[PDB]
């Protein structure tokens, strides 16, 4: 009825920061992680090269 | 020989009664010690060291709601 309640208590701040602190933790890596992908294709100036060569010019 | 008698402390029972059925922070303490045996970190105990400190609260609480009220006048040890 005292005691235990009372350090339960005094517990409370540290916990509640410390959670805080791990979620902000936890965002940042999500946010670290991204990276935009930047794909190539096959340039169209080489399918315009074997177009021509087909011509047989 | 079977001697019934009360302890003095039946007032100071109302009292925790009626200020602590809601929680309050506790943060001075007679003897500290007990929650802070290690100072050096990386430092580690394999035995029950924090076993004591239930033990030592309610021992504070028991002497000094005897001891520290006996200073006025009629009260009883
Ligand atoms: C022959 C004559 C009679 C006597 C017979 C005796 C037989 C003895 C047999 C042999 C025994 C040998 C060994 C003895 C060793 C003794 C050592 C000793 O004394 O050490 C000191 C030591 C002192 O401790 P303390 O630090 O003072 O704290 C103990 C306190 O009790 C306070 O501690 P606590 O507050 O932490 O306790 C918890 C407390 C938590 O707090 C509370 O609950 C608050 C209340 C506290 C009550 C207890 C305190 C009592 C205060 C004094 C008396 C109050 C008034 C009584 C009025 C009587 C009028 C005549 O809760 C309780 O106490 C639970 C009980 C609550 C009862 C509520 C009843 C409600 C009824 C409502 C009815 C409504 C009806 C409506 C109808 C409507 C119709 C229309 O005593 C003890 O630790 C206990 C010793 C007991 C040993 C066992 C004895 C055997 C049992 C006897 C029972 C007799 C019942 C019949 C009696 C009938 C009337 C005459
Ligand atoms: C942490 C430190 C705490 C320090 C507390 C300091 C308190 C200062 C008090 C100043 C004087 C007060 C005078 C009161 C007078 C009352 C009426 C009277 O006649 O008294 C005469 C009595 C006795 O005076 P007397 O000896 O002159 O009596 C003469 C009577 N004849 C002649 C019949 C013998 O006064 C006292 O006993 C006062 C002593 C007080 C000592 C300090 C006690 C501190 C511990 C108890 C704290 C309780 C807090 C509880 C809170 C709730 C807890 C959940």
């Amino acid at each position: 009825d005292i005691m235990v309640p009372s350090f339960v208590y005094n517990k409370l701040p540290v916990i509640h920061f410390l959670q805080e602190k791990r979620a902000e933790q936890k965002l940042r890596r999500v946010l670290d992680e991204t990276y935009t992908e930047w794909t190539e294709e096959l340039d169209q100036a080489h399918v315009t090269d074997a177009i021509t060569r087909s011509l047989n010019i | 020989m079977f001697l019934f008698f009360f302890c003095d402390l039946f007032w100071l029972r109302l009292l925790l009664c009626m200020y602590y059925c809601v929680w309050s922070r506790l943060c001075f303490i007679v003897y500290f010690n007990c929650l802070m045996l290690i100072f050096d970190f990386l430092l580690f105990c394999l035995f029950d060291l924090y076993l004591f400190v239930g033990l030592c609260l309610f021992l504070l609480l028991w002497f000094m709601l005897f001891n520290l009220y006996s200073l006025i006048l009629y009260y009883c040890i």
